[PDB]
């Protein structure tokens, strides 16, 4: 039925401890400090609510998935690893492989992706409008961000995954494996502690487009489809 | 004619195309079906990246050929 590498991913999830699987007080969310550039794994773990995947399990699954996807022409792809990051399409598939497992039983887990780019002849996105979320209580964003401070430092745009979760009171929380905002200057001093910030995802996105240069954004989550993101008011 | 476009989501997109369609037109058909903006689409055929200004015939892409689609995003 299932490929051996996909089954291995499902097996690891089934053995994971997920104390933040459901809505919990914000202090109980599972948020991992960043390791290398594994923010996709950290965001997946915050999304599901526990250390569901470790870096070795996820990287092994991703490599085998690359082999099945394109086989011996894999040398045509840019590297994807804990050291260089992962495509939003891989995060979608990993999460959809968990639909129907005993941990996700009774939960909306039809995961899809929506991707927004600048208008023609525009350098950045001027506005991101989220779809109506209904009762959705978990999301992952992949954002590509530049800024005046980054240009002044000669730094590349940051391409970064974060997670959002609703707590037991219904308030949204940004769960970020980095210790500073995506739009912060690259030389900013920090404590290393992951970001746990009470903010609506729409307000967080508006904060990026107001403070920095949003080049691209991917929204991943239950009930999300290709047309979910728009760039006009609602 | 039909061609297939695999993605790392594991879903394969089926497109109705003609040999004279440009890669730009093909990315427009992918956007209409899946919503992926064309500037985020990187299309590959047999290990070769496809240029927007060329056509399917220039790459000898025929009916039921399989293309590979990857995003430029890599968080």
């Amino acid at each position: 039925a299932r490929s051996p590498w996909d089954q291995a991913l499902r097996d690891r999830f089934d053995a994971a401890l997920l104390p933040a699987l459901g809505p919990v007080p914000h202090d109980q969310f599972h948020v991992e400090p960043q390791v290398a550039s594994a923010c996709a794994i950290h965001s997946i773990n915050a999304f599901v609510g526990g250390p569901a995947f470790d870096i070795p399990t996820f990287t092994t699954w991703s490599t085998a998935s690359t082999a099945a996807f394109i086989g011996d022409d894999a040398d045509a792809l840019a590297p994807e690893s804990a050291a260089s990051g992962f495509s939003p399409h891989r995060v979608e598939r990993a999460l959809n492989l968990l639909d129907g497992t005993p941990a996700t039983q009774g939960k909306d887990w039809n995961i899809g992706v929506s991707i927004l780019s600048p208008r023609s002849g525009a350098a950045m996105i001027t506005q991101v409008t989220l779809p109506a979320l209904g009762d959705t209580d978990r999301l992952i964003f992949d954002v590509k961000v530049g800024s005046d401070a980054r240009t002044a430092a000669g730094a590349d745009d940051i391409d970064h995954f974060v997670a959002f979760r609703k707590d037991d009171q219904g308030a949204w929380w940004l769960l970020d494996s980095r210790s500073s905002e995506v739009h912060a200057p690259p030389g900013q001093e920090s404590s290393g502690s992951p970001l746990r910030r009470q903010i609506e995802p729409q307000a967080w996105l508006n904060e990026i487009t107001t403070t920095a240069h949003l080049k691209t954004v991917a929204l991943i989550g239950p009930g999300i489809t290709g047309q979910s993101l728009t760039d006009v008011p609602r | 004619m039909q061609i297939f476009v695999k993605t790392l989501t594991g879903k394969t997109i089926t497109l109705e195309v003609e040999p004279s369609d440009t890669i730009e037109n093909v990315k427009a058909k992918i956007q209409d079906k899946e919503g992926i903006p064309p500037d985020q689409q990187r299309l590959i055929f047999a290990g070769k990246q496809l240029e927007d200004g060329r056509t399917l015939s220039d790459y000898n892409i025929q009916k039921e050929s399989t293309l590979h689609l990857v995003l430029r995003l890599r968080g």
